[PDB]
């Protein structure tokens, strides 16, 4: 199971 | 293609569907997490667990185009410095939503 947390950052993240 | 199709697919955004709307946030992890001891407002949802960038970020949002339809996902890129509104949550309390932009 990929976490909440794992979720938002592939979904959300690009540094 | 645009950075849109091309992030939404490579991370697994649009590979089995495509999705209306996403933003990505160009900043670094640690800057987004600490967010989460920033400014408490209301989520979208009225609980209580969202909070607001002090300063703005950039971002990019992505939104489909109005014939887009999978697999041919289509999106318009719009680029922006805008506060950002995520809902945390757990210990340690990190981000788990994106909330809003503005
Ligand atoms: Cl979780």
């Amino acid at each position: 199971k990929e976490t909440a947390a794992a979720x938002f950052e592939r979904x959300h993240l690009d540094s | 293609s645009n950075y849109c199709n091309q992030m939404m697919k490579s991370r697994n955004l649009t590979k089995d569907r495509c999705k209306p709307v996403n933003t990505f946030v160009h900043e670094s992890l640690a800057d987004v997490q600490a967010v989460c001891s920033q400014k408490n407002v209301a989520c979208k949802n009225g609980q209580t667990n969202c909070y607001q960038s002090y300063s703005t970020m950039s971002i990019t949002d992505c939104r489909e185009t109005g014939s887009s339809k999978y697999p041919n996902c289509a999106y318009k890129t719009t680029q922006a410095n805008k506060h950002i509104i995520v809902a945390c949550e757990g210990n340690p309390y990190v981000p788990v939503h994106f909330d809003a932009s503005v």
